[PDB]
């Protein structure tokens, strides 16, 4: 209140309000789901249009052949952070001939976000990200908040009404973790999980965005007629 | 480029400059005008390294034109020549110096006097009744030392200049393709169109 | 007033309120501890299981610096990571110029001076972590604890976070009951117990125990994570004592 | 970090006042009294050594300072501000004059340089004005003996005699009665001691008074012989004993 | 009221942030004292280890700045260590540039100048510490010079700092009024330390065990701190006379 | 190619009884070619005189620079600069270009307005001061000038006698140097009158 | 140039010749090569004369400010350390070769310094083109526990060796004696063994000998009133 | 962070005025009055020192009148220390111009430069403006004798007669009444002193409270002389004009 | 120049000649080439005197500041600081330094840092222009764990020969002994070592 004018000010209970307000922008964002088995990892995202004349805003961004993410919140901030990830994935390949571990990508994002929370003049990032990848230790899913907290998960959801999808995945945990060698079944569980967060509208052919990465599967994004199969 | 001469007579300054431009083996042009008008009563001729000559001259011209507009006033020939000298003196200790020699002929409207300044690429300035750069002086100064009078008319100045150019065309090994001659007096700057 | 709106401003009683507010963020974090044993140090931390969907064993919190130093912290996790990144740079530059790995007291001051620097200006915010760290150098084992003010001292045992009061009292008993000292293996067992005891102040959720150690005899003076059988044995010993 | 205070902390108020300068002058007003008197053949500057505790060795705290061999300074106000200004003044006498002309600056121009430093603390970004007024006494060949006052604003004025700090209004009236253009240096010292006694409460002796003169060249303080033109510094600090001798003749 | 938050003048010509930095100087609740012998300079400070989980060997407010210079600090430890690191850097640099050991009084002046800057520049806060520097200087002999958050410094015959500085100060003043000399007329530093501890006991009206004190001694060409056992031997000699 | 002998020229200064003299030739050339016979090398800032030999662009540049500096000196000090003080200023200014120097040989001459003492000094291109009681020489015929001055000079010459001595030193030195001559000027300086004389000499 | 330094009982002495040259030509017959860094720290320089003067003035200026800052008399080791670090940084491009001598509260000192930044300690030193001639004398007559009078004698004899035997050296001997607990005494032209003999003839001219084209009064006065 | 303590010295008010410029002008209105009058044969500068003491060393004192070069002088009203910063800058610009062109700087070109420097402090940098107004008296061979003023906004204008500092409204009315175009310098001297005599807040106008200067071509033949009056010379011209 | 450092039972000894030349002229015949960077860490210098004095002064500063913060540095640490300066500035330096020191844990240690800035820990080391002539003698006569008197003789005899054959070496033989007992300085004059 008197302590929310900038990111360089703790409140008397030890809170950082500008960061909490940045977190609030994610909550307004459209829902996106992430989950994985031991062979594949999947992103599902509900895209948002402005009106009937407009396009549906893209939610999923490829970072490398083995890694990518989905966003909820300020889209230009996702572009800045995904660009940074592309560069870091790229640096690892060029200098070390090594694919960047998903866990290491999470650490780098945390540290980049943190600096915008401790100095004058800056602002925190106003976007949340779900990062999937397949590296030398298998399939991975990460959740990023602009507080800088990054967490490794079997499944999760962020954005408006993400709580429904998140509870579903919590019950299904023992089922979907075992969907090995069957990409289509893993995506189904993803589309079913995201359905627990819809109201008023349902999943249409220009509404739905899906991405998958795994054992012998480069990170690829499906939109349009390619998601009709799952509708 | 090659020959540039100047002579200050009673009421005017006359600058003569060669027309040839030579890229090593071929004479690429035979009508080149090696001069820039800095202000209505001030003319600068130039010679030296390719590119740098025209770049320097146009840079000086732009600066004097800027001063003229800012103050609504024409700088004296002495003032313009001091500005030019400073620029060359600064340039000689640069990373890559301007390799450019100039003559500045101006009519001072306040004193009602023609003035001729000779400045080399080092920033060496001198005011003279007549001057030159390069080898031009070696062939012409003995004639000018003999015939020059401070009370000569413009036509007598041109005739003494014709004699200088004739001696150059006789004894100089290079074909400089004649000269363009320009007169600076109380009425401004004009080109003698047959020489 | 208004003295608490800007970092580095002295209040009329000579206090820096922004630093005191940073301490509130620390007190809000999970419990972390350190125990200095006969020839080493043990570190342990409580990791709250917010959900089933957290992959077990996968969100590691204790961090190594160089090869002989362990660091754990409570409060804002990103701030702790920022401090460890700096500590890694300080350790690298020390070893680069002087050859020998950075001694623990020398390393303590490097972190201390850096954290203190963030109390000198209003253009930065203090660190929202308390850090427990240490390891083995040429003069033996060393355990330290560093606060948001930049204040640090050496310790026999240390604790921070939400269950800090409970852990302290447990730590004090060990100091009283063992003037001769604790073995590294005993210290691991004791560390597991103390985190289990301190988890009462955080009982809402379940938790995951994480332990690490550097011991002259047990790890050759290198920082290692306690895993597998030795971890299970410490979990079992802890479960017994809370029953 | 970086100093992010790149804006002025001293600004004009609606009434045309520069508040921070006025407040600096108030800090000077609270300061211990110091004075200076100009004679025909010299200048004297003087102040009280108000010791903070009797365990303090107050000879280690020098309120009257040599700036050049022929120029000295005293102050009223904040001591630490004075100390750093003396460091800067000693340096600028070299960097912006002696290293150029091979001689020490004349009094008025060293005053000018100190004044400029004080002006800039009154306009530059992220700083407060200096909380001191200086009295600077000196000699140079072409201007002779002189005495200047410098204020927190950077303004300076030449004086025949003046006082600054606590008891300055009374001291200035005392000085107006006694000053004339025929005073010899000893007369001015005597008047300085009389003037200074009025503003001093406690002990009044060589150990509690700090007094220096600009007078004749002191070849005995040069440190070497053999260069005729070098005749020694004109600045000299009087000893404890030298002050007490003149306090019997009081 | 922003003249209270940064180091600009208040309408009475005061710097409140400096005044409040002086108040932070007593937050540790520790008193220190320094005296001069014929050949030495002794500094003592109370030591309080209120937590049993602390390693008491790491708890200290006395610093070895150079071979010849010691420093005791009154104030919180982060600012104390900030000042200690800087003083160490300055002393080492001085020796490199000018070819001789930095004198105690010159280091004090330098640290006092740095402190003055924090009182004039807005972006920097004052350090909440008082610094007492001691040595046996090669030109000036036994030396005590003390710096504060105002950028003030001066040399002392003897001095005291902390919450109860006045009691210690007056006790010391009374002794020197009697003896009429600027120092403790004693050959050995052991006896000068015993004098220092004795007069702190009188002035504070409290007794000390070996773990309640911290002692630093400066002699010709070195400054050193005493161990608990060297201090015990001091305490024993005090009690036996 | 050697910058200090492209343009040619000389300067000499002498002390006498309550007077000083400073003189120079008037030539400016481009090696073998004579360009100007009116290139004066002596300048004055108040009552202090400065002669400069060497590269002509630097001669002109330094005069403009010392006019600049002595004008500011006067505005601030409220008095004209003295010879001793100006000498230090020339030295300081030249040494600031230690590793990219002005190719010159300056000479200072004047009388201190307070002491009345005659003063002269010379410098190398990098600022080293030569303060001579007797005479100072500079230029492309400096060897010749040293020879003339060493034998013609005697101390305490009256102004009218000093004029003849310095004029003959310059003239005969210049006539043994290809790059010097084409005219000459002599300044006779007393505490409150300065006379300037153009000499008649051979024009080859 | 010939320059020497000699330690004695209670202090140190330095000396130098008084000739400065421009190749083979003598520019100044009575040069002053003994410079003051501070009242009791003097130095003598060989090499590039502008550099020896300049580096001496600069360190002397900084030494004076240091002395004021520390309230202590300047030390020779300070002048030495400041000189060598300045010269080292310029990698020999500042052609200053010096002998530095002085007294301070710590005692009496004698050092030499080379243009690249190296320094040396000694009881007797010599620098310049006449250094080998001077050192031959010093190696022949130096002994431990010299008196002030013996050291002045030895130093000036060493300079004389350079004067008579080295073409780069000549004219007079300058000396400066720095004794502990005393003012430094600078003895300019301590020896004068090279006065020019009277010439055979006077070369004063008859007045009117020189041909004149023009006379004119030069206005050295400022713009006049009224 | 630091924003909290920023006064924002370079912002418009809602009426389109510059706060700090307006407040600097308020400061200047309490400074001693300075007057410049331009005649056909020269210029007069007259200014009142602020309330003096008997112990002030007057003959070595300067607070109002300063020399910029041999042809141009200024009278100061406002903060003296601020003025000396700008004065030294102007002295340098004049020498830069003389070095570049080998001609003395025309009066207006100097005035414009100083005024542009003042303007900059009102538009960028976040610093307080200079609390100074100048009267420039000078001569060049283009426009001859010229008078200008500049103020903290960096605005400048030319005048036949002008005042700055205290009581300019009263002073300007008095000048406008008695000024005539064909007036000479000796007449202008009298007008200037008479005007100060009437507008002063002091009891009487005496020599020790004045600074005085003339710029005349009363230097022999086609050349200009500046005269900063000594205390005795101010005393004489007070008697001669019949004010004391 | 002839310099060497030798480890033995009780610690380490440094040795050097005292000649510095400018071409064929002996600019100083009583030079001290054994320089102290810490109480019991000394070095022998060879190459550019300006470079090695500058380097040693910087190292002494680094170790003074190290000591103030972290206590007594090891001989290895001192060698590392020398190396860092010699390696990173190899284009602009001509320095060949031997570092020798005594610890109570490690006892006597010797490191040599030749021209390129490499470091080599050795039982003993030789360097300078005169060392070339005693590679054979030193390799045949060095033993580990010699006594103090034996080690002094070994260095004295070794540098005796280096001085004999190398015109750039000569004067007195200086030595510095580093043990637990302290720091001892020795000097040996020509009339002694020439007759060996
Ligand atoms: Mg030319
Ligand atoms: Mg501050
Ligand atoms: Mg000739
Ligand atoms: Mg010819
Ligand atoms: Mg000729
Ligand atoms: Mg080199
Ligand atoms: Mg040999």
């Amino acid at each position: 209140n008197n302590y929310d004018g900038d990111t360089v000010t703790f409140s008397p209970t030890g809170r950082l309000f500008q960061v909490e307000y940045a977190l609030e922008a994610i909550k307004q964002g459209s829902v996106t789901v992430g989950l994985r088995s031991n062979t594949h990892a999947v992103l599902v995202a509900l895209k948002r249009n402005a009106d009937e004349l407009s396009s549906y805003q893209k939610k999923i961004i490829k970072c490398d052949e083995h890694m990518g993410l989905s966003l909820a919140g300020l889209a230009p901030d996702a572009r800045v952070l995904s660009n940074y990830l592309r560069q870091q994935c790229n640096y690892s390949s060029l200098v070390f001939n090594r694919k960047l571990a998903v866990e290491r990508a999470g650490h780098l994002l945390c540290d980049k976000a943190q600096k915008n929370t401790q100095s004058y003049g800056g602002r925190p990032y106003g976007v949340g990200l779900l990062i999937i990848g397949y590296d030398k230790s298998g399939a991975h899913l990460l959740e990023f908040q602009p507080s800088g907290n990054v967490t490794e998960l079997y499944g999760t959801a962020i954005g408006a009404r993400s709580q429904g999808a998140k509870t579903y995945l919590e019950r299904t945990l023992d089922t979907f973790i075992k969907i090995d060698g069957n990409p289509d079944e893993l995506i189904k569980a993803g589309v079913e999980a995201i359905s627990q967060s819809l109201r008023d509208e349902s999943l249409t052919v220009d509404n739905l965005s899906i991405a998958i990465v795994g054992k012998d599967t480069p990170f690829t994004i499906y939109d349009g007629e390619a998601v009709a199969k799952y509708i | 480029m090659d020959i540039i001469l100047g002579i200050r007579v009673q009421d005017s300054v006359i600058l003569a400059s060669s027309k040839a431009v030579t890229r090593g083996i071929s004479v690429l042009k035979d009508s080149d005008d090696k001069t820039r008008q800095l202000s209505p009563h001030t003319l600068m001729s130039f010679a030296g390294e390719a590119g740098d000559t025209v770049q320097f001259a146009e840079y000086i011209q732009a600066n004097i034109q800027l001063y003229s507009i800012r103050e609504d006033y024409e700088l004296s020939p002495q003032a313009v020549s001091s500005f030019v000298r400073q620029e060359l003196a600064k340039s000689i200790r640069s990373r890559r110096p301007y390799q450019v020699n100039v003559l500045i002929g101006g009519y001072d409207k306040k004193k009602n006097k023609p003035e001729l300044y000779q400045i080399d690429y080092l920033g060496t300035k001198v005011e003279l009744p007549y001057g030159a750069h390069g080898y031009s002086g070696f062939y012409t100064f003995s004639l000018l030392d003999h015939h020059y009078r401070p009370d000569m008319t413009t036509e007598e100045g041109l005739d003494l200049l014709k004699l200088c150019v004739q001696e150059l065309e006789k004894r100089m090994p290079m074909d400089f393709k004649g000269v363009i001659v320009k007169i600076v007096d109380k009425d401004g700057i004009r080109q003698v169109d047959d020489f | 007033t208004g003295y608490d709106l800007s970092n580095s401003v002295f209040s009329p009683d000579g206090r820096n309120f922004q630093v005191e507010y940073a301490v509130k963020a620390v007190e809000n974090g999970t419990t972390s501890i350190g125990i200095k044993c006969n020839d080493g140090v043990v570190f342990a931390v409580e990791k709250l299981i917010t959900s089933k969907l957290l992959v077990p064993q996968k969100n590691v919190k204790i961090q190594v610096v160089d090869r002989h130093i362990g660091c754990v912290y409570s409060g804002l996790i990103p701030d702790g990571r920022h401090l460890v990144n700096r500590g890694r740079e300080e350790a690298a530059s020390f070893k680069k110029l002087y050859k020998t790995p950075i001694p623990i007291p020398a390393f303590a001051d490097r972190l201390g001076q850096y954290v203190q620097a963030h109390t000198l200006y209003n253009s930065v915010r203090p660190f929202g972590v308390s850090t427990i760290f240490g390891g083995v150098d040429k003069n033996g084992a060393h355990l330290y604890m560093l606060e948001p003010s930049g204040s640090y001292w050496g310790y026999k045992g240390a604790a921070t976070g939400k269950g800090r009061q409970s852990a302290k009292a447990e730590l004090e008993k060990l100091v009283d009951h063992h003037p001769e000292g604790l073995s590294a293996r005993e210290a691991v067992k004791q560390a597991a117990k103390i985190i289990y005891l301190a988890h009462e102040d955080n009982k809402e959720k379940d938790f995951e125990l994480e332990i690490s150690w550097c011991s002259l005899s047990e790890t050759n003076g290198l920082h290692k994570f306690v895993k597998g059988d030795l971890l299970q044995e410490a979990i079992d010993f802890a479960q017994k004592e809370i029953n | 970090m970086t100093d992010r205070y790149s804006f002025s902390l001293t600004t004009f108020s609606p009434s045309g006042k520069l508040g921070q300068i006025d407040y600096a002058l108030t800090a000077v007003k609270q300061g211990v009294t110091s004075l200076g008197i100009k004679a025909t053949n010299g200048v004297v500057i003087a102040t009280e050594k108000k010791s903070s505790s009797p365990l303090a060795m107050s000879e280690t705290l020098s309120k009257v300072s040599l700036l050049t061999p022929d120029i000295g300074a005293v102050y009223s106000g904040m001591g630490p501000d004075y100390r750093v200004l003396v460091d800067k003044s000693r340096k600028v006498a070299h960097t912006s004059y002696k290293r150029i002309y091979g001689e020490y600056p004349p009094t008025k121009l060293l005053v000018s340089e100190v004044a400029k430093i004080m002006q800039e603390a009154t306009q530059s970004g992220g700083v407060r004005p200096f909380g001191v007024s200086l009295l600077i006494a000196g000699h140079d060949e072409f201007n002779g003996f002189s005495l200047y006052q410098v204020d927190p604003s950077g303004s300076y004025f030449p004086w025949k005699a003046t006082a600054i700090g606590k008891g300055s209004v009374a001291a200035k009236t005392f000085l107006e009665k006694r000053w004339n253009d025929e005073l010899e240096l000893e007369d001015a010292i005597h008047i300085a001691l009389l003037t200074l006694k009025e503003s001093v409460e406690g002990e009044f002796n060589g150990d509690t008074i700090e007094l220096a003169i600009i007078g004749d060249e002191n070849p005995d303080l040069l440190g070497y012989t053999g260069i005729p033109t070098d005749k020694g510094p004109r600045f000299r600090k009087l000893t404890s004993q030298e002050i007490n001798d003149r306090l019997e003749a009081l | 009221g922003y003249d209270r938050h940064i180091t600009i003048f208040s309408p009475e010509g005061r710097l409140y942030q400096v005044e409040y930095a002086f108040k932070a100087t007593n937050q540790t609740n520790i008193n220190s004292l320094a005296v001069r012998g014929k050949d030495c300079t002794v500094v003592i400070s109370q030591k309080k280890v209120p937590d049993k989980l602390l390693d008491p060997t790491t708890v200290s407010y006395i610093f070895c700045i150079s071979r010849t210079i010691g420093m005791v600090v009154n104030g919180p430890i982060p600012d104390a260590r900030n000042a200690a690191l800087r003083a160490k850097a300055e002393a080492a640099e001085f020796r490199y540039k000018y070819g001789y050991d930095m004198p105690c009084d010159v280091l004090a002046k330098r640290m006092a100048n740095l402190s003055q800057i924090y009182t004039q520049r807005a972006y920097m806060r004052p350090l909440g510490v008082i610094l007492t520097f001691v040595s046996v200087d090669e030109e000036l002999g036994p030396s005590i010079y003390k710096t504060d958050p105002a950028g003030y410094y001066v040399g002392y015959k003897a001095t005291a700092t902390g919450p109860k500085q006045q009691e210690i100060t007056t006790n010391l003043e009374n002794h020197f009024k009697k003896s009429k000399i600027d120092h403790i007329n004693e050959e050995s530093w052991e006896k000068v330390v015993e004098f220092a501890i004795t007069h702190m006991i009188d002035a504070l009206g409290t007794e000390f065990s070996k773990n309640d004190l911290e002692v630093g001694v400066a002699t010709k060409d070195k400054f050193f701190t005493l161990s608990a056992e060297n201090i015990e031997e001091r305490l024993v000699a005090i009690a036996e006379q | 190619s050697d910058p200090s002998s492209i343009n040619g020229g000389i300067v000499v200064a002498m002390t006498g009884k309550d007077c000083v003299a400073i003189a120079c030739d008037l030539r400016l050339g481009s090696q073998s070619l004579g360009v100007s016979n009116k290139f004066e090398k002596i300048f004055h800032y108040g009552h202090v005189f400065l002669g400069i030999t060497g590269l002509a662009t630097d001669v002109t540049t330094l005069n403009e620079m010392f006019r600049y500096k002595t004008n500011l000196y006067k505005l601030k000090e409220e008095r004209a600069i003295e010879p001793e003080t100006f000498t230090q200023l020339v030295s300081s200014s030249l040494y600031e270009r230690r590793f990219g120097p002005y190719f010159v040989g300056p000479v200072v001459a004047g009388i201190n307005s307070k002491s009345g003492k005659p003063f002269i000094a010379g410098f190398d291109l990098i600022g080293c001061i030569d303060e001579a009681k007797d005479f100072i020489v500079s230029g492309t015929a400096s060897d010749q000038l040293f020879g003339m001055c060493e034998s013609l000079y005697e101390p305490n010459l009256e102004p009218e006698d000093l004029f003849e001595t310095i004029s003959q030193a310059l003239l005969n030195a210049a006539d043994r140097d290809a790059l010097s001559g084409w005219g000459a000027v002599v300044y006779i300086i007393k505490k409150d009158e300065v006379v300037k004389r153009y000499l008649k000499m051979r024009q080859d | 140039t010939t320059i020497v330094g000699v330690k004695f009982n209670n202090g140190v002495v330095i000396a130098a010749d008084t000739r400065s040259t421009q190749g083979p030509i003598v520019a100044d017959k009575n040069c002053a090569k003994l410079h003051r860094i501070s009242p009791k720290i003097w130095c003598a320089g060989a090499g590039t004369a502008a550099d020896t003067e300049a580096v001496t003035q600069l360190i002397g200026s900084n030494i004076e400010l240091h002395s004021l800052y520390t309230s202590r008399e300047p030390r020779v080791v300070s002048a030495l350390q400041m000189l060598k670090q300045h010269l080292f940084k310029y990698q020999g491009h500042i052609g200053a070769y010096l002998i530095v001598a002085g007294v301070d509260p710590t005692g009496s000192h004698l050092f030499s310094i080379h243009a690249h930044g190296s320094t040396d300690v000694g009881y007797y030193l010599s620098l310049g083109s006449g250094s080998l001639a001077a050192m031959a004398v010093l190696e022949s007559h130096w002994k431990q526990d010299l008196t002030k009078e013996e050291a002045i004698k030895l130093a000036s004899d060493a300079i004389q060796a350079g004067i008579w035997n080295d073409l780069g050296s000549g004219s007079n001997v300058d000396v400066c004696v720095m004794e502990i607990g005393k003012d430094a005494e600078y003895l300019r032209n301590y020896l004068t063994p090279n006065v020019r003999e009277e010439k055979q003839k006077s070369y004063k001219f008859p007045r009117g000998t020189t041909a004149v084209l023009k006379e004119s009064i030069v206005n050295i006065c400022d713009i006049q009133e009224e | 962070g630091s924003r909290r303590y920023d006064s924002r010295t370079t912002i418009f008010s809602p009426e389109g005025r510059l706060y700090q410029v307006e407040y600097a002008l308020e400061s200047i209105s309490h400074a001693g009055t300075a007057i410049g009058i331009m005649a056909s044969d020269g210029i007069v500068l007259a200014a009142e020192r602020k309330v003096t003491s008997t112990l002030l060393e007057q003959d070595t004192s300067t607070e109002k009148l300063y020399k910029l070069n041999d042809k141009i002088a200024v009278a100061v009203a406002g903060l003296t220390a601020d003025a000396e910063i700008l004065i030294n800058t102007a002295r340098i610009h004049a020498q830069n111009y003389l070095k570049t062109y080998n001609e003395d700087i025309p009066v207006e070109i100097l005035v414009r430069r100083l005024s542009d420097i003042k303007q900059g402090y009102t538009q960028h940098g976040g610093l307080r403006p200079f609390g100074v107004s100048f009267i420039y008296a000078g001569y060049d061979d283009r426009y001859g004798y010229q008078l200008y003023t500049s103020n903290p906004s960096g605005n400048y204008t030319g005048w036949k007669a002008i005042s700055v500092g205290a009581n300019t409204s009263a002073a300007q009315t008095l000048l406008q009444m008695d000024y005539k175009d064909d007036m000479k310098v000796d007449d202008a001297i009298e007008l200037a002193l008479k005007t100060l005599s009437k507008t002063t807040d002091s009891s009487a106008l005496t020599y020790d409270r004045l600074e005085f200067a003339t710029i005349r071509k009363g230097a022999n033949d086609g050349e200009v002389y500046q005269k900063i009056f000594k205390p005795q010379e101010i005393k004489d011209i007070l008697v001669k004009t019949g004010i004391t | 120049t002839s310099i060497m450092a030798v480890t033995f039972k009780d610690g380490v000894i440094l040795g050097a000649d005292s000649r510095t030349t400018t071409g064929a002229y002996i600019a100083n015949r009583v030079t001290d080439k054994l320089t102290r960077v810490h109480d019991k860490i000394w070095c022998c210098r060879s190459g550019s005197a300006a470079d090695t004095q500058a380097i040693a002064d910087i190292v002494q500063y680094h170790l003074e500041l190290y000591t103030s913060q972290y206590g007594t540095p090891s001989t290895e640490t001192a060698a590392s600081v020398f190396k860092e300066l010699c390696y990173e500035n190899k284009d602009n330096l001509t320095a060949g330094i031997i570092v020798a020191g005594y610890d109570d844990k490690n006892k006597g240690e010797v490191y040599t840092i030749p021209l390129g800035g490499s470091v080599h820990k050795l039982p003993y080391a030789i360097a300078g222009s005169g060392s070339t002539f005693i590679y054979g003698y030193c390799d045949k006569n060095f033993r580990e764990n010699m006594s103090k008197e034996e080690t002094v003789d070994f260095i004295k005899h070794s540098l005796s020969q280096a001085i004999k054959w190398d015109g750039s070496s000569g004067g007195v033989i200086r030595m510095v002994v580093l043990t637990a007992a302290g720091v001892e300085r020795l000097i040996f004059y020509p009339d002694e070592y020439e007759q060996l």
